[PDB]
């Protein structure tokens, strides 16, 4: 069927430039106009730009007008978006989208969305996380169930992966979504409920992995 | 049985300000059949961006 594949996203310092691409397949790309639409937690869904099938007419949102340039290569079936003078608030997930087919006098929007590529505009430098144990004790025990975890603090950028006992422990695991701090570093927690009768004897180790920095940390959580 | 020529010739403020649901719903044949000079002269952003085909 119809398929759209975005590429080019990543971490970029403010003031620099970045070029996103969108590979289209399953249809005649040169016969359809295209949209770029971005989504952020602060603003929700937000349209960015539109281009005609032949590139003759282009439109941009007011917040990005004069900075972004949309283009296309119908011989390569590729859609491009050159983003210059990026600001911090441009951090979002960017989708390319295909205009639907309709009547000559109707209005138009998009029917098929791409996969999406994440763009994070921040002046923070790449930094590995600090892994601290959330040690269970009498104050974190209710009945026969206890809770333990790992705090993954002060890392940049996203994402990080957390496993327990090399993946052997998945029942009762809750990995919270990361939160962005005032320092531009992310932080999250991962918790797990275990039988209280196993505390002090069963070993629990959290394995944090960050491929962009090749960080691998195995932190053992011991009771107090 | 005639009309009082000195009666109220003004417009009753406490009259019916709503719309008349039984009024004329048809299209007026002898209405403005020409184009409007001060219509929209700008291109439509959400017009057809594809081929005919």
């Amino acid at each position: 069927q119809v398929q759209l594949v975005e590429s080019g996203g990543g971490v970029v310092q403010p003031g620099r430039s970045l070029r996103l691409s969108c590979a289209a397949s399953g249809f005649t790309f040169s016969n359809f106009g295209m949209h770029w639409i971005r989504q952020s937690p602060g603003k929700g869904l937000e349209w960015v730009a539109i281009i005609w099938y032949d590139g003759s007419n282009t439109y941009y949102a007011d917040s990005v007008k004069g900075r972004f340039t949309i283009s296309r290569d119908n011989s390569k079936n590729t859609l491009y978006l050159q983003m210059n003078s990026l600001r911090a608030e441009d951090t979002a997930v960017y989708y390319c989208a295909k205009v639907w087919f309709g009547e000559s006098e109707d209005n138009y929007s998009v029917d098929v969305w791409g996969q999406g590529t994440t763009v994070t505009v921040s002046s923070a430098s790449t930094k590995g996380p600090s892994v601290f144990p959330l040690a269970p004790s009498s104050k974190s025990t209710s009945g026969g169930t206890a809770a333990l975890g790992c705090l993954v603090k002060d890392y940049f950028p996203e994402p990080v992966t957390v496993s327990w006992n090399s993946g052997a422990l998945t029942s009762g695991v809750h990995t919270f979504p990361a939160v962005l701090q005032s320092s531009g570093l992310y932080s999250l927690s991962s918790v797990v409920t275990v039988p209280s009768s196993s505390l002090g004897t069963q070993t629990y180790i959290c394995n944090v992995n960050h491929k962009p920095s090749n960080t691998k940390v195995d932190k053992k959580v011991e009771p107090k | 049985p005639n009309a009082n020529p000195n009666a109220n010739p003004n417009a009753n403020p406490n009259a019916n300000p709503n719309a008349n649901p039984n009024a004329n719903p048809n299209a007026n044949p002898n209405a403005n059949p020409n184009a409007n000079p001060n219509a929209n002269p700008n291109a439509n952003p959400n017009a057809n961006p594809n081929a005919n085909p």
